[PDB]
């Protein structure tokens, strides 16, 4: 649960924020694929007229 | 890049500069629509915009920027702050927050903060290692405003008389107790200006809840600082909203050891607001107010205090009063109880075109001795004995004739002599 | 350990301590949150927690210990207690209890309170072998409980003052009648200081009610003992809550024979929390309360009795009068007439700079004679004497000059000679 340190900013901040940026896009992309599903499987399907 | 620094133009530079973009015709769509699209094609030349807001949280966890020229309200420009930023630092309500957004991919909604390069002006460590506001120790009124001007204008009396009513200092709580048609416009105005030219190191915040959009215009081009406004536009889920973000937004900066004043005006429609959106109790209380209408504008209220480590918030709401029905009557009641600073207005002697008409009577401050010198402190309470056994249209003429007579305060002073 | 020996610090050696625990950034959250986590932690190191606080019995049967520091209110450290305890010694509301706490599991609620090492500073034997509270022979006010200071400070006259107007003694029921803006804030606060340098046997239990955050700081560290209030910040539900938990907290005590002061200001807010949960009857008083909505009001105001067999609780809750309407004037009068002390505060005497303004006519005691000796109270009778046939700006200078041309209240006598 921590990926917050700052230390020698010439590399180490420049790859904390990379891996930083794929952490919250795998984040998001997972809880987009969620809410998509979730929308999806909530959604009621037509039966008949 | 920043949405302020598009938005601080009017709406013909941005089509201008939308026209240098290359895009359809801007002037049809809003002007906060053509700045949306603008940064939109700005974001598809290829390039990291980069943006600011303050912070509203939903329930779902992400959070919004809204902008500071936007009122605090829903916009286009609404930058999406992911969860993961509120997992590392969990940026509060209000934090203005200033970074790296990248545009919305179809589908999508909005632009998304990647990156925070600066929380509250001042570094990101500072934001998850830092004392609550909730969390802090309230104090009284240390370090006095003063609030004359100094040069002499007509309406600086309407400064010099709070100085010689009662005074006004940080983490105070002020009431401006009001019948319409009184002089609270104005009055505000003057008070935000002298607080600004005299004293431009405290944050200037002036608020405005359901007024006229020229009201509105009057005032965010008038004085220095920022100036969002709800007026009767908005319902009162946006009124509530922009409330408790302002709120928010000082609580943090009081958190970041910041001085804020709040003038608002006026809090009895937010009440009427707040009493709006309450569930029902099944029971009605004197006046037609909901049981639970008075917690949440009581929270607001007293969100402003003095704190021993650093900042202060200091409001003055004005209250209404002379409104035929009981409920707003209630709110002033429940009002005058909370806050700690009273100041009223008098609109029977308004109308003998008598300004600026404040009740020196009812008048007052606790622990005002904090707010002023010693000596001036003894000459205050004799001007005050002077001023008890006359009338009332015998002090305030005295009031307005002998300080119009004068120029400053302490030239009042060596003037009574 | 124990929650208070942790509370009585600032957030910042809770800070310092919670990073030697080796947990999550601590100062991001609630410093009440904080001394949670910091507990959850100290109890994962294998050790059973010892803690303490005051019973809160929901419908349910378990029982909530609130803390003396959290104003007894709902928190994340209110130790659960099982139903089993209060099957073996019956634990009432407000007895407070020590004992060994464990932390939560999953899916729980907070922390589990073992086995009872301790019952209201006595054995748990004495627990459930006791004679109740309103089970309890009421009688009048036996012992006096002198006010004044003994080295003469200016606000020292303040308590001189009520010994010279009307002697307050354990087991009596006091009220205070002012207007807003009168002076009920710096007496209180005198008269605590009095009591407990004058009187430290007897328990100091200062009450604050719906007040300025401002003024609960500067109550809490100032006189001696425990300072439980509730701000503006909690509704009228807190509000009751944290006024039957002090109350029961008291009958307790009283029950353990000693002796509790309990300074409330106001009962007028009080009854106005009280009239605003009560269930509508159909039906309208005068000035808009509801019918039952005395009831409780008038429990908790005669929960205070002197006692037979030991103990007793002598509340001094203060009446707000000036307010304008008159459904806070019914609660002055219905309060009249079932509180065996009346002590009368001047506002219009207040207004001249005139402190303390005391109304030493409509003053007095029932049963004062148990109150003060023999010749002393023949004293106090032509004392009395003198002050009635003089106006009242005649009496109030009188008291005011030639008590602080005084010490001491026995040589002022003796200086009347
Ligand atoms: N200090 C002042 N000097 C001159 N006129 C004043 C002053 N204060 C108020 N007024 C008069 O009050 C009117 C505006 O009232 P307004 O402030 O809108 O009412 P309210 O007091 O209810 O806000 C103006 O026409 C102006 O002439
Ligand atoms: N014993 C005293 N000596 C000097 N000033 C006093 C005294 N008692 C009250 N005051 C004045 O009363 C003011 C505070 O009154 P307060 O207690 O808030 O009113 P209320 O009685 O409505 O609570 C202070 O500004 C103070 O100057
Ligand atoms: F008429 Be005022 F603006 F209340
Ligand atoms: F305003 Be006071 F405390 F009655
Ligand atoms: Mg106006
Ligand atoms: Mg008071």
């Amino acid at each position: 649960r921590w990926l917050e340190l700052g230390l020698t900013d010439e590399e180490k901040q420049n790859q904390l924020e990379q891996l930083a940026e794929q952490y919250d896009e795998l984040k998001h992309e997972f809880e987009k694929k969620l809410e998509a599903k979730r929308r999806k499987i909530t959604q009621g399907d037509d039966l008949a007229p | 890049m920043n949405l302020t620094e598009l938005k601080n133009t009017p709406v013909s530079e941005l089509i201008t500069l939308g026209e240098n973009m290359g895009l359809e015709n801007l002037a049809r769509m809003r002007k906060q629509d053509i700045i949306f699209a603008i940064l939109k094609q700005h974001a598809k030349s290829g390039e990291d915009i980069f943006g600011d807001g303050v912070l509203e949280i939903l329930q779902d966890g992400f959070g919004f920027l809204r902008s500071a020229d936007s009122s605090y309200l829903a916009g286009p420009d609404d930058i999406y702050v992911s969860p993961s930023q509120i997992r590392r630092f969990n940026l509060r309500t209000g934090d203005t927050i200033s970074g790296k957004i990248r545009p919305p991919k179809e589908g999508e909604r909005y632009f998304a903060l990647l990156k925070v390069n600066e929380v509250n002006f001042d570094k990101p460590e500072n934001a998850r290692n830092k004392i609550l506001f909730e969390n802090l120790t309230p104090l009284h009124a240390n370090s006095r405003l003063r609030m004359e001007r100094g040069n002499g204008s007509t309406e600086d009396l309407t400064a010099r008389v709070l100085d010689l009513a009662s005074p006004i200092g940080r983490g105070q709580r002020g009431l401006i107790v009001a019948p319409p048609k009184a002089g609270k416009t104005m009055l505000l105005q003057n008070i935000a200006q002298s607080i600004a030219y005299n004293h431009p190191d405290c944050v200037l915040m002036v608020l405005l809840i359901d007024e006229r959009p020229e009201e509105v215009t009057e005032m965010q081009r008038l004085v220095k600082g920022e100036v969002v406004a709800s007026t009767f536009d908005e319902p009162a889920s946006r009124h509530v909203q922009v409330a408790e973000m302002v709120i928010e937004k000082a609580k943090r900066l009081v958190e970041h050891k910041k001085d804020v004043i709040i003038l608002l005006d006026s809090i009895t429609r937010l009440a009427r607001a707040y009493n709006t959106v309450v569930p029902a109790s099944g029971k009605v209380l004197t006046g037609g107010v909901d049981a639970n209408a008075l917690h949440r504008p009581k929270r607001f209220f007293g969100a402003a205090r003095n704190v021993e480590e650093g900042g202060s918030l200091t409001i003055i709401a004005t209250a209404l009063i002379d409104t035929g029905s009981k409920m707003d009557e209630v709110i002033y009641e429940e009002f005058k109880g909370t806050g700690n600073m009273e100041l009223h207005l008098s609109r029977k002697i308004a109308e003998k075109r008598v300004f600026p008409a404040i009740d020196y009577n009812r008048s007052g401050t606790r622990k005002e001795e904090l707010l002023t010198t010693q000596e001036e402190l003894q000459k205050m309470w004799i001007l005050r004995k002077i001023i008890h056994p006359m009338g009332e249209i015998d002090a305030m003429e005295f009031l307005i004739n002998k300080l119009a007579m004068t120029k400053t305060n302490d030239d009042f002073f060596e003037m009574m002599k």
